[PDB]
DNA sequence: ATACAACCTACTACCTC
RNA sequence: UGAGGUAGUAGGUUGUAU
């Protein structure tokens, strides 16, 4: 018989310095947090997939309504939200003919098939970037179902240095030139035109309409600019930092790719939420812990980055990770650290088997439930039922975060609070939170990309050339 | 008398005066604003006078610092009292305190006497209250579908949690009883010891060379007849409380090691009693799976629960996995599993299937099903009222009952 | 290379939002 | 890859003794 204790919900930052817990509800009353002008879209495709594409943003202008509003609040029209511009009239069309579309996806090895396929996916946007008058905010790559389906690294053809993925190689070849692109699916815009066996759609968006148009309006406005929301009650000189580590695969050698993102609140009280990118290599297969010359530098870049930003040295600096720390990574980190700099080490795992069923209800335990183990470990509830939405962000029963401070010392209850706060700033999608916290999931995003190719040097902090 | 009437400082409360007038156009209500209804080459003063008198229903004022001390503010608040006066309507004049830098005592003589409306701290919260007052008051408005989605996503915004006391249970069955001391038996050759050391009848390992087993020596004759000569020795002989409390320490074997040992034992000593109770075995890629099978039940609806049923042609099964550990207190993690045999006693060979048939079925049951079942299987695989005992004549006993959790806070369906 | 526990990632296939 | 979640399937590392 233990107590569960609840931490109260974070709030986000929306236009007029009006504050709410759901994005979509803040967005639709108050609006983003700045403006800009319009979304100058160029697109790259067949004419079907212009066609396509037209269709939808000629749709998405008008309200669109779900089954039921009070867990998905509708999307009243990408202007009446955002407070600006994303026409038709405003797109710059490129034709990729479906004759050359066939000529390299046909290839026996999936290897050069989606190296020429993306290559010839890439030129067009490179040469309109450099060789054309146009100013293009995002790039919108339609992208047909026969080349999704056999661009992945186990897809294979009906019997007739980069990755293999059509998706992070296409991201990773546009890293030198600071290319924002957003790559559609035919079927993500035209769903209703794509059946498979007895004319019903695949993929059932008649109820989700609205869910969907939140998504990727919410992804195109901060693509091209826009601060859709901010966290409002993030704390003083306190920066987090998230890594994770990815495997390299065979590109040159069995390696591992540690990868990172940071979050700060600088001095005109706004957020700042980057990547620290260059991934740090460990070459010992299985070892996911850095050699301490590569511990020393992340930290110090870091640092580095944030004295650049604010002006001073954080106070505290807390690094989430997925794996445990060793001592020697530890000791790494406290060579470079200064006196008056505190550090806490923190490791977030979504595997320890604990669920709590509600002993009546249909439902399941509310979000933001916690069960502190003890002064050093605790399990939270970041997925379950939101009273707001009425609606658990899971269908089954939720799994918790096992949050332990691995490293140092802090209050448990300040960074599981941290870590709900942190779990608000996805701003990929439009939802109102999710179980993990952004900083990995922003760290797994630049990584699943960095790690695609082997040319990228320097590659840019910004998230909008990842996500 | 259907209008609004919105006052403000014209050129700095253009802001929050623009988005409420379109909220409340949101909702239906009919607004005046001299922002957004004042023509162009009109006689300003005559018109705002005239709506005033002959057309408003309420007089919403925008209070803020800028238009505290405003000479048009005022000019439309001392006609706005007058026709109140003439109107013989006590709530005609509703203040909206919007700025926190003007104090509550330094505000006019107008509307020293009229309690205002919060908007300092949320204009959600304050457009809340904006509306429940018209409603209450009864405001006239025309409106469909649109508006009552507008009201309703305002009315919800701040819905939260409330102080309840709710219970929750888990998948964590606590270990009650532990055998009173680890034996290390210094076994030397034993004829290899059993090198197996897996298809003994008791749960047995080799640390360096004493083997780890909470029976005793004699217990393993038939498989070991070396140790019937085997001098009964069992060396060190660890009490469990003192073990378990971290408080075991030197050389020999280390804390860490020991606990380790103790969970080995725990698992192989669960597994050999899933093995005598006579359970259908699945095989999983990270652990093992026990599922009972159709003629196990009579008919399948322990405690009015259910274990088997028909998806289409299928019969699935639900399945339990177990995994003892010490962290944070000695407990058994119970894990849920759906498993489809085509036939009385068979396994479907695709994996492929079998993992979307369990995510089919897996779809519409719930946590109110999910744990119903979990509480059936366990009940069905308790030997006693209370508990059941895993064997190491030494046992252990852990209670059919998962551990509980207490929250002081839930929601109201 | 064998046995275990305790951690780690890459890869699909469904489900709903 | 519009986005989250839940599962299953493979592989590997450290430690403890042969
Ligand atoms: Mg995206």
């Amino acid at each position: 018989m233990k107590e569960l204790i609840y931490i109260e919900e974070p709030k986000i930052l929306f236009a007029h310095g009006q504050k709410c817990t759901d994005a979509r509800d803040g967005l639709a009353l108050f609006g983003p947090l700045n403006n800009l002008y319009g979304i100058k879209s160029g697109v790259i495709g067949t004419k079907q997939g212009l066609k396509i594409f037209r269709d939808y943003l000629d749709h998405i202008q008008k309200p669109i309504y779900n089954s039921n509003s009070i867990t998905r609040p509708m999307f009243p029209g990408f202007e009446a939200v955002f407070d600006c511009k994303w026409e038709s009239t405003g797109i710059t069309f490129k034709e990729v003919t479906n004759e050359d579309i066939g000529k390299f996806l046909y290839n026996s090895s999936t290897h050069k098939r989606t190296y020429d396929l993306v290559s010839l996916f890439i030129d067009k946007i490179i040469s309109a970037n450099k060789n054309e008058d146009e100013n293009v905010d995002v790039w919108f790559v339609i992208v047909p179902d026969e080349i999704y389906k056999y661009c992945r690294p186990n897809s294979v053809l009906p019997k007739e240095n980069y990755d293999a993925q059509f998706h992070d190689q296409f991201k990773a070849r546009l890293l030198k030139h600071t290319i924002p692109t957003q790559i559609f699916r035919e079927s993500t815009l035209a769903w209703r035109d794509f059946k498979n066996a007895f004319g019903l759609p695949i993929r059932d968006f008649s109820k989700i309409e609205g869910h969907l148009a939140w998504t990727i309006s919410t992804a195109a406005f901060y693509k091209a600019g826009g601060k859709p929301w901010k966290l409002s009650d993030v704390r003083n000189g306190v920066c987090y930092l998230g890594l994770v580590y990815k495997k390299v695969e065979k590109s040159k050698n069995p390696r591992n790719a540690c990868c990172a993102a940071q979050m700060f609140l600088d001095n005109g009280d706004g957020t700042v939420f980057k990547g620290e990118v260059g991934p740090w290599y460990n070459p010992k297969n299985g070892q996911y812990h850095l050699e301490p010359k590569e511990a020393k530098a992340l930290l110090s870049q870091s640092l580095q980055s944030y004295k650049e930003q604010i002006g001073e040295y954080p106070k505290e600096v807390f690094i989430h990770a997925k794996t445990r720390f060793n001592h020697q990574e530890w000791d790494a980190f406290l060579e470079v650290t200064p006196k008056e700099t505190n550090l806490v080490g923190v490791t977030i795992s979504k595997t320890k088997p604990l669920k709590l069923y509600k002993t009546e209800g249909d439902y399941t335990i509310l979000r933001g439930n916690a069960y502190v183990v003890n002064e050093r470990s605790a399990f939270l509830w970041t997925v379950g039922y939101v009273p707001k939405i009425q609606t658990a962000l899971s269908m089954e029963v939720p799994n918790p975060l096992f949050i332990e401070i691995n490293k140092g010392e802090a209050d448990i209850k300040q960074v599981l609070k941290d870590i709900l706060s942190l779990t608000k700033l996805n701003y990929n999608a439009c939802i109102f939170a999710d179980g993990e916290p952004v900083t990995l999931r922003f760290a797994d995003k630049i990584g699943e990309i960095l790690t695609a190719s082997t040319d990228i040097k320097t590659p840019p902090l910004a998230f909008k050339y990842y996500i | 008398r259907n209008k609004i009437f919105i006052s403000h400082a014209t050129p700095d409360d253009n802001d929050f005066t623009r988005w409420l007038a379109l909220k409340l156009i949101g909702l239906g209500y009919e607004v005046w604003c001299d922002i957004l209804f004042l023509d162009k080459g009109v006689d300003f003063w005559s018109n705002i006078e005239k709506v005033i008198r002959e057309d408003t229903c309420k007089f919403l004022l925008v209070s803020s610092s800028y238009s505290n001390q405003r000479e048009g503010v005022l000019k439309e608040l001392a006609v706005a009292a007058k026709v109140k006066k003439q109107l013989k309507d006590d709530k005609f004049i509703i203040p909206l305190a919007i700025d926190e830098q003007l104090s509550y005592d330094d505000i006019n003589i107008d509307i020293v006497r009229l309690n205002a409306i919060d908007f300092k701290m949320s204009w959600a919260r304050g457009l809340k209250d904006i509306l429940e007052a018209f409603e209450k008051q009864k405001v006239p408005k025309e409106v469909a579908s649109k508006s009552n989605l507008l009201y309703q996503q305002i009315f919800l915004h701040d819905k939260s949690v409330i102080e309840k006391e709710e219970i929750y249970d888990s998948n964590w069955l606590s270990i009650l009883s532990f055998p009173e001391e680890l034996r290390f038996h210094e076994y030397n050759w034993m004829l290899p010891k059993r090198f197996d050391v897996r298809e003994l009848t008791f749960p047995a390992v080799r640390y360096k060379n004493y083997l780890c087993t909470f029976a005793w020596a004699y217990d393993f004759t038939y498989h070991l007849p070396k140790t019937e000569t085997y001098h009964k020795s069992k060396t060190i002989r660890i009490p469990t409380e003192e073990i378990l409390s971290g408080s075991y320490d030197s050389n020999f074997i280390r804390n860490a090691e020991c606990k380790r040992l103790i969970v080995q034992l725990l698992n192989k000593a669960f597994e050999l009693r899933m093995k005598d109770k006579e359970v259908q075995e699945y095989e999983m890629s990270n652990k093992t799976a026990y599922w009972l099978e159709k003629g196990k039940l009579e008919k399948d609806k322990f405690e009015k629960t259910m274990l088997v049923g028909k998806q289409k042609d299928k019969n699935w099964h639900f399945a339990i996995s177990g995994a003892s550990k010490l962290y944070p207190f000695p407990v058994l993690m119970i894990s849920s599993h759906i498993f489809f045999t085509a036939d009385g006693k068979k396994l479907i060979d695709s994996s492929s299937v079998q993992h979307s048939s369990r995510r089919r079925q897996g779809k519409n049951w719930w946590n109110n099903t999910w744990r119903t079942k979990l509480l059936a299987f366990i009940k069905y695989l308790s030997d006693d009222d209370t508990s059941f005992y895993l064997e190491m004549e030494e046992k252990v006993f852990v209670s059919n009952e998962p551990v509980k959790f207490k929250g002081n806070v839930s929601y109201n369906i």
